């Protein structure tokens, strides 16, 4: 989920 | 409505020919001239010939070669994930569980296009690395590729294009049972649709081929084996290989995955 996986949440940020 | 899915294939096809820039058109037009990479001589020729770059034994390389394509097509999934309709609504922790989940399904189902019997595309198609060197590597590396090899030569006889693709990549990443989500409904709600849509593009697309839709739900689920046997054994050599180290977006993602 959202805590750990940054990378992934950067990606789908933009 | 019939012509909603039309739209629907339509769009996603759009958007998979904007996200991938190696197709499976393409793949199927350069296969049917890359550099042969045959055996451990033809290796070393090739990557001077020919998608890898940092500040510098084989079946270490060949692994970080894989790896590098790997990263670049998480990204390329990312950016035709967030086109799927409704996709950038799912809370945003479900967004990173889908993508976390589906990333590698997709990557092997991608990997069939580049793939005949005999070897795979490599390098956006300027290189092909036969299946056979790859099933001599030593230890557990000859093991990596082989299950791709015989999914890819099953799911290639289905003959799917890239609009048929298109909808099944979708179908794949929203995936209502995928371990941790939060709120699965509104997933399986798109991914209904999604069905739909496909059914409908599968009878138009391949009208000789009966139960076509019905082979292809049964190789969602080899794929999600294949990515849990190389879950597995990725973790069994990160014991005894000491020269690997995964690239960060990849431990993210394999994290406690399977
Ligand atoms: C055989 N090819 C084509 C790509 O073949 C791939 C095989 C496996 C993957 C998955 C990686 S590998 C791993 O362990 N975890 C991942 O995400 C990704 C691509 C090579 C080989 C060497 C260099 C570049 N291309």
């Amino acid at each position: 989920n959202t805590k750990n996986h940054p990378m992934l949440m950067n990606l789908l940020k933009d | 409505e019939s012509a909603d899915l039309r739209a629907l294939a339509k769009h996603l096809y759009d958007s998979y020919i904007k996200s991938f820039p190696l197709t499976k058109a393409k793949a199927r037009a350069i296969l049917t001239s890359p550099f042969v990479i045959y055996d451990m001589n033809s290796l070393m020729m090739g990557e001077d010939k020919i998608k890898h770059i940092t500040p510098l034994e084989v079946a270490i390389r060949i692994f970080q070669g894989c790896q590098f394509r790997s990263v670049e097509a998480v990204q390329e999934i990312t950016e035709y994930a967030k086109s799927i309709p409704g996709f950038v609504n799912l809370d945003l922790n479900d967004q990173v569980t889908l993508l976390k989940y589906g990333v590698h399904e997709i990557i092997y189902t991608m990997l069939a296009s580049l793939m005949n019997k005999d070897g795979v595309l490599i390098s956006e198609g300027q290189g092909f690395m036969t299946r056979e060197f790859l099933k001599s590597l030593r230890k557990p590396f000859g093991d990596f590729m082989e299950p791709k090899f015989e999914f890819a030569v099953k799911f290639n006889a289905l003959e799917l294009d890239d609009s048929d693709l298109a909808i099944f990549i979708a179908v794949i990443i929203l995936s209502g049972d995928r371990p941790g989500l939060l709120n699965v409904k509104p997933i399986e709600d798109i991914q209904d649709n999604l069905l739909q849509a496909l059914e409908l593009q599968l009878k138009l697309n391949h009208p000789e081929s009966s139960q076509l839709f019905a082979k292809l739900l049964q190789k969602m689920t080899d794929l999600r084996q294949i990515v849990t046997e190389h879950v597995q054994l990725l973790q069994v050599i990160k014991k005894t290989e000491t020269d690997m180290s995964l690239h960060p977006l990849l431990q993210e993602i394999y994290k406690d995955l399977y």
